[PDB]
């Protein structure tokens, strides 16, 4: 047993009408949902990174609130700003000073979401979206005065002033709202099986499940849930998993770049899981402990399986959908002489061994995709012997990359569902509205400009984000965008009848898709070539007000090779014919830009 | 019926009947009717109503049945003499929510809506004096009254109970009675248009426009009925009172600027404007109703100008012209008796003071009345009568509150300096004293004698255990009088009692609870609430305890040896911070929080803080200096930032505030050699500003003509504060060096 | 009748039998296994059966006005809400 401490990472498990962990919808959604079907205490949900909350002390917001209200004369505003900055500094030092203090019943604590870095707060003025009777609970970045939450006993055994113990059922009462958090029974229309959390009088009890302690939260050691990538020092390649022929396969991707370490890929991101007796508990990793590796992009678990052809590789590394099986257990063997079996240092070379088979992973020079031009996938095997010349460096990952990957993964999943729904034949008004909302969100994501109400279709980018563009291509979202363009015009929607107001909502959706394509490619050759590979569909759709011509001109303006290859006499015939039909000066300008490229 | 008529319009009878209130606290329609009449148009009784009455009524409604007499009583309770009672609204709403769905019934389902329409057509001719229809109407009015108060949760709950769509659907039906229509409109006005909820759904939605066109239709029917001599008083009151108010509330709100953007809304606005233009033309309207109609027209007209709405020429010219026009002998005996009564009261007023003053003098030396050498004389000589008075005052606290209050007031007068009542009063006092009975040092002797009797123990016993505000206030006043002049004997007696007595914890708890309530009331001020006035006596009592440089008492105020310690020292600092506005107040907006009313209290708080530090006690100095409330910045801002709004009409108060602040800062580090206190103050302070304010004080001789505290004196004190600070800051030392 | 209560608490005339042996499980985290502090919350478990005592809302004296006796049972699982 242990006592809850400030700075600990814990998961809250609501017990009552609905029994499930508290999580938050991905993307920018600030709502909190309890999913009974996701899992239970014995079987935590697969995506446990959303259920982790860090406990922080009280942070005053009087100065910050006064600034925000005044913003929503110049000397006064500056003075308020200085105070708010001073207040922020005073809060920051107070949290550091209070760090490690025990949490006592009847005290005020703040819950911070690890994945979103947002405080869980209650707004008394605004009622809940679903249950009008209750108040609204949402995640806020900075956090207002509603972040404060009294932690109060739920059992008669504990009493005010008693230290909070891990696993104790407690009630989180907001200081201002005065109503305990309650997991509503109202199913959310947007997501099936997801409930709602709101502040109202109830008997709900929140159980404190410990995931990681404050002492083990050091940034200089390997910790459960860390996002790291395995780099092969000998071959100077990053471990990666991708879909090749309908089946996901693990390999080492060959890089033509001069610096191999700079060949960062979104599909090479792995998550380290420390296996303990308690499934909820995580904690730091030890040399003698057992580890599990999970692919963030897909969620599969690395493991080993019998080699179909046996070669020196008896067992070949593969990804299994479920990690509960012992086949996914791996051990870390240090390369250098470490001090006993203490915490694994961050950015240290390690060797992976299979507990079930008792074999050491090896790298082989036999490509998986032999039947392709310039194969880039190399098979990874395991042998009973130990090779001291091979190891896997644990390269850290920035917070921005992991956040972007989660956004891209969530966007891809919904777009795939939308593509399937459109391919089926029928889509409801709500579903298409959600798709349009997702598309404009993606447009903002690629552009990266702040959202201030400006029209998404009319937006400029001073410096395209290379990292987001690469993530856009790798996560197959551009393929989903292409699918959204293809399925409707196959009929649910007809191009010649798009002018009708009945089809107006679809026109906007198509316009957003092309904006994603246009913003996805900018000063990047690979994206331009990938998009230009489908030149037939875009060329066929020219003439209708969908901004197809603008995307084509932008793509081909800065690429001489594509301009010469794609634009034959046929496209000139189409452009002049459209000019005759429309007599619009805009088409003349597009031809003029097409004539001269790169000045 | 006789009882209701007896207590009709005269609060005196209402209070007289309320004396035997427990008779009517039984189930029964007649009893409820009498209860409603008793609490009719009486703010004092409505505000004084306790929990049991409201709880009992809610219980009867939930259990006895669905009746209106309970709702009628509740409605009169909320409103009294034209001013709402916030406590009653909150209590009623909480009980209704907690009771369940039995007390509160709303017909919102499709079957319920059909049930409403079926009753509504049945009662088309009129509403019965006893039916569920009017029960719903009373409930709607009751909820609207509750939502009128400033309570975000109450409005949210009321909005949830009756959604916007339900109101539109019920009202829009052709088979609708005016009574329900006026109730729903009033409910919407009190909940949606006027609300603290940030959602503001009504201002941005198409549901209200349905009500607007219905209002236009209702007004059109009303004027047509006026022409046809089929006028209905209920409809006339409807359109004139609530419809005009609802229209004014929406189109006069700042959130309605963007509400009217589409053509359909523009046309509807035009329809309303012309409809009221037709209404004002008819002469049947009265002056009282004309003002409301004119106000609505003016609000609509300005909205038209702001939005540049397009209107037909004929009515546009008419509206403009109207707007321009608006812009451009038993009586002898009764009266004679009244004058005689006033003359006699004024003539005899001075003598009452002398007669009362005989009581305290008798209490001073009761020995004289009894014969010399008797047992009574011996007992009275050494305590006796006074000793029993103190001892039995504690016993009678629960038996008679008034008697204890009078005893305490008499005791306070005993410990107060005598005054010259007048020639007639002096003669009466001398005559009475001869018939009956045959200076700082004197005050000190009297205080010591009362302490010997047990006055200190009585005051402590009264304070720790008391549910009456007046008794607690009197006990504090008696303690202040006992400690007046910084008497050491009384201070030691308080210390001995606090250490020996086990109830000192309750004393500190009640003071702590009282202190926090003052801060909450001070925070809510953003005239003075009851909490802050009782704040000052507590601070004065604490200051007198710490008078004459009492180190041990100051330590016990900060912390004690009991299980749970309340640090009374920082409560004053927090209260001062909130009173001045805290961080924002010290950021240049200090003058926006200090008004003429609260200068005196702020001075008392600063003086009390200075006395705490002027031990010299190190623990208090570090506690105040290192406190997390950042009260040092506001304290410094008092010296730096002059209170301009107050200085315009009262400068002496500002100088006194400046003087007290300087004294407190000096005491904060008067006998400290560590730089931690100097570092924190310097961080809050600005050396350049300090030299500037010192220069201004030196040159502030202009206002010395009418300044009790010379600006030069406070300037010198600030300089000494700066000089003391220069030992730890090199920069301040450099500027302070004169050329 | 067995209900969720497999075993019912009862009073036996003689305590020499092992059926009367009980252990105390602390509710909070105590220092090793030192002396049990006075006025402390404890949970009773049956050594012979290895079960934890639980409280039930089934009155023993059902056939009377306003029953005041509540049966006490034991279950294999542990209920942290009871002490
Ligand atoms: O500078 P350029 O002309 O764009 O060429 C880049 C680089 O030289 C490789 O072609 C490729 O890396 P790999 O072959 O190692 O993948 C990369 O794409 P990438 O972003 O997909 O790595 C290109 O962007």
């Amino acid at each position: 047993s242990s006592f809850l401490h400030i700075g600990d990472i814990v998961s809250l498990y609501a017990e009552g009408s609905v029994n499930g962990f508290i999580s938050t919808l991905g993307l920018v959604d600030d709502r909190c949902v309890v999913e009974p079907a996701a899992g239970d205490l014995d079987n935590p949900p697969k995506k446990f990174r959303d259920c982790l909350f860090k406990v922080c002390p009280m942070n005053r917001y009087s100065a910050q609130k006064q600034y925000w209200k005044a913003k929503q004369d110049v000397v006064l505003l500056q003075k308020l700003q200085h105070a708010a900055q001073m207040e922020q500094k005073q809060n920051d030092t107070e949290n550091k000073k209070v760090h490690g203090d025990v949490v006592k019943y009847g005290s005020v604590i703040q819950l911070l979401h690890m994945k979103s870095n947002k405080y869980l707060t209650v707004n008394k003025r605004l009622p809940a979206l679903l249950e009008k009777n209750a108040m609204r609970v949402t995640l806020d970045a900075t956090g207002n005065e509603g972040s404060w939450l009294f932690i109060q006993p739920f059992w008669k055994l504990r009493s005010n002033g008693d230290n909070v113990v891990v696993g104790d059922k407690v009630i989180l009462n907001p200081v201002n709202a005065g109503q305990p958090l309650h997991a509503s029974n109202y199913e959310l229309s947007d997501n099936a099986g997801c409930k709602e959390v709101n502040s109202v009088n109830c008997n709900t009890s929140w159980k404190i499940n410990l995931f990681m302690q404050f002492r083990d939260h050091l940034e200089e050691v390997l910790k459960g849930g860390d996002v790291v990538r395995l780099f092969h020092a000998e071959q100077e390649k990053f471990l990666t998993c991708d879909e090749y022929k309908g089946k996901l396969q693990v390999f080492l991707r060959t890089t033509l770049r001069q610096s191999a370490t700079s060949a960062t890929s979104s599909n090479a991101l792995w998550e380290v899981e420390v296996v303990h007796h308690d499934p909820c508990r995580g904690g730091a990793g030890h040399w003698n402990g057992l580890y599990r590796f999970k692919h963030l992009a897909t969620g599969n678990y690395l493991a080993a399986e019998e080699n179909p052809s046996y070669e020196k590789i008896k067992y070949c590394l593969v990804a299994v959908p479920h990690g509960n099986d012992i086949a996914s257990l791996f051990e870390l063997d240090p390369t250098t002489l470490q001090k006993t079996d203490s915490f694994v240092p961050r950015n240290s070379y390690v060797r992976l061994r299979h507990l079930c088979t008792n074999t050491w992973i090896q790298s082989t020079n036999v490509p998986i995709d032999i039947e392709e031009e310039r194969p880039i996938r190399l098979m990874l095997g395991t042998c009973p012997t130990k090779e001291d010349k091979e190891a896997f460096a644990i390269v850290s990952v920035p917070v921005s990359e992991i956040r972007d990957l989660d956004f891209a993964n969530d966007a891809s999943s919904m777009l795939a569902s939308a593509v399937e729904k459109l391919n089926e034949g029928f889509i409801s008004q709500n579903d298409r509205r959600f798709v349009i909302q997702l598309l404009e969100d993606l447009v903002f994501f690629v552009s990266d400009v702040p959202n201030n109400g400006q029209n998404v279709l009319d937006i400029m980018v001073t410096k395209p984000n290379r990292e987001r563009q690469k993530l856009m291509r790798e996560q197959n979202i551009l393929k989903q965008v292409f699918g959204i363009l293809k399925a409707p015009f196959r009929p649910l929607v007809r191009l010649e009848e798009l002018s009708d107001q009945k089809n107006a909502p679809y026109q906007h959706m198509f316009r957003l898709c092309y904006r994603v394509l246009r913003h996805s490619q900018e000063d990047y050759r690979k994206n331009q070539e990938h998009i230009a590979k489908q030149f037939g569909m875009m060329q066929s759709q020219i003439g209708y007000d969908i901004l197809a011509e603008d995307t084509i001109t932008a793509l081909l303006h800065n690429n001489r090779k594509l301009l010469e290859k794609h634009i034959t006499k046929t496209e000139v015939e189409t452009f002049v014919s459209l000019v005759r039909k429309n007599r619009e000066p805009r088409f003349l300008d597009y031809l003029s830009d097409l004539c001269v490229s790169n000045h | 019926q006789f009882l209701q008529k007896f207590c009709a319009g005269n609060p005196g009878n209402q209070a007289l009947l309320h004396k035997h209130l427990h008779l009517f606290l039984t189930p029964g329609l007649l009893e409820a009717e009498t209860m409603q009449h008793i609490f009719l148009n009486n703010y004092q009784l409505c505000s004084e109503i306790s929990e049991p009455v409201l709880q009992h009524f809610v219980h009867l409604l939930a259990t006895h049945g669905r009746h209106v007499q309970y709702l009628d009583f509740l409605h009169t309770v909320i409103k009294a003499e034209g001013k709402y009672v916030k406590k009653c609204q909150d209590m009623i709403m909480t009980e209704l929510t907690n009771a369940g769905d039995d007390v509160v019934v709303f017909y919102n389902d499709k079957a319920s809506l059909a049930h409403l329409l079926d009753m509504m057509k049945a009662a088309r001719d009129g509403v019965e004096d006893h039916s569920p229809l009017m029960y719903h109407i009373s409930l709607v009015d009751l909820l609207a009254a509750c939502a009128e108060g400033k309570n975000v949760y109450t409005e949210i709950k009321c909005t949830s109970l009756l959604p916007l769509e339900d109101v539109v659907s019920v009202v829009t039906h052709e088979d609708c009675i005016t009574e329900v229509k006026m109730a729903y409109v009033n409910f919407v006005n009190h909940c949606y248009v006027d609300t603290e909820v940030e959602m503001k759904e009504i201002y941005t939605s198409n549901h209200i426009w349905t009500l607007f066109e219905n209002f236009t239709l209702d007004m059109a029917r009303v004027c047509s009925k006026r022409e046809k001599r089929v006028a209905d008083p209920t409809l006339e009151k409807y359109v004139l009172s609530v419809v005009l108010d609802t229209i004014n509330a929406f189109f006069s709100s700042p959130f309605s600027e963007n509400s009217t953007s589409l053509q359909t809304h523009q046309t509807i606005v035009v329809q309303l404007l012309q409809s009221t233009t037709r209404l004002l033309e008819c002469p049947w309207l009265q002056q009282q109703h004309k003002g409301s109609v004119e106000a609505c027209i003016r609000t609509l007209a300005m909205v038209a100008k702001g939005r540049a709405i397009l209107l037909p020429m004929d009515l546009d010219a008419h509206i403009s012209s109207m707007l321009s026009s608006g812009a451009s002998d038993y009586k002898n005996i009764i009266e004679k008796l009244q004058d005689i009564i006033t003359a006699l009261e004024e003539r005899l007023k001075p003598l009452v003071q002398a007669e009362l003053s005989v009581l305290v003098d008798v209490l001073h030396w009761p020995e004289l009345l009894f014969l010399e050498g008797s047992e009574a004389y011996q007992r009275c000589e050494s305590g006796g009568f006074l000793s029993k008075l103190i001892q039995h005052t504690k016993d009678l606290m629960e038996s008679e509150e008034k008697l204890c209050i009078k005893v305490l007031r008499t005791l306070q007068q005993m410990l107060l300096k005598k005054t010259k009542y007048g020639d007639r009063g002096n003669q009466l006092r001398k005559m009475l004293l001869q018939n009956y009975l045959q200076d700082w040092s004197a005050i000190a002797a009297t205080q010591c004698r009362l302490d010997k009797e047990g006055a200190t123990k009585l005051v402590c016993d009264l304070i720790t255990s008391t549910k009456n505000e007046k008794i607690f206030q009197e006990s504090i006043g008696l303690a202040i009088h006992l400690l007046d002049g910084g008497n050491t004997e009384i201070q030691k007696s308080f210390h001995n009692l606090m250490m020996s007595d086990k109830k000192s914890e309750r004393f500190f708890k009640v003071l702590h609870d009282r202190m926090k309530r003052a801060q909450q009331e001070t925070k809510s001020t953003v005239e003075m609430g009851t909490s802050v006035l009782i704040m000052q006596p507590i601070l004065r009592f604490l200051q007198l305890l710490c008078e004459n440089h009492n180190r041990d008492l100051q330590n016990f105020l900060r912390c004690q040896n009991n299980k749970t310690n309340y640090n009374l020292v920082c409560e004053t600092l927090q209260f001062l911070d909130i009173m001045c506005g805290s961080t924002t107040g010290g950021l240049g907006l200090l003058g926006l929080y200090i008004n003429e009313d609260n200068v005196g209290l702020v001075i008392q708080t600063l003086e009390t803080l200075t006395e705490y530090c002027q031990g010299p006690c190190h623990e208090n100095q570090t506690c105040i200096v290192t406190h997390e409330s950042n009260g040092i910045d506001i304290i410094t801002a008092l010296i730096l930032n002059d209170i301009s709004p107050l200085c315009k009409y009262r400068m002496d108060l500002v100088l006194q505030l400046k003087d007290n602040a300087s004294k407190l800062l000096l005491a904060l580090m008067e006998s400290r050699h560590d730089s931690e206190n100097a570092e924190r103050i310097l961080i809050s302070l600005r050396p350049q500003e300090l030299v500037d304010v010192i220069k201004k004080a030196y040159l502030q001789e202009e206002e010395r003509e009418n300044s009790e505290v010379s600006p030069r004196e406070v300037g010198h004190n600030i300089y000494i504060l700066a000089l003391q600070l220069s030992r730890h800051n090199k920069q301040l030392q450099h500027l302070l060096k004169p050329v």
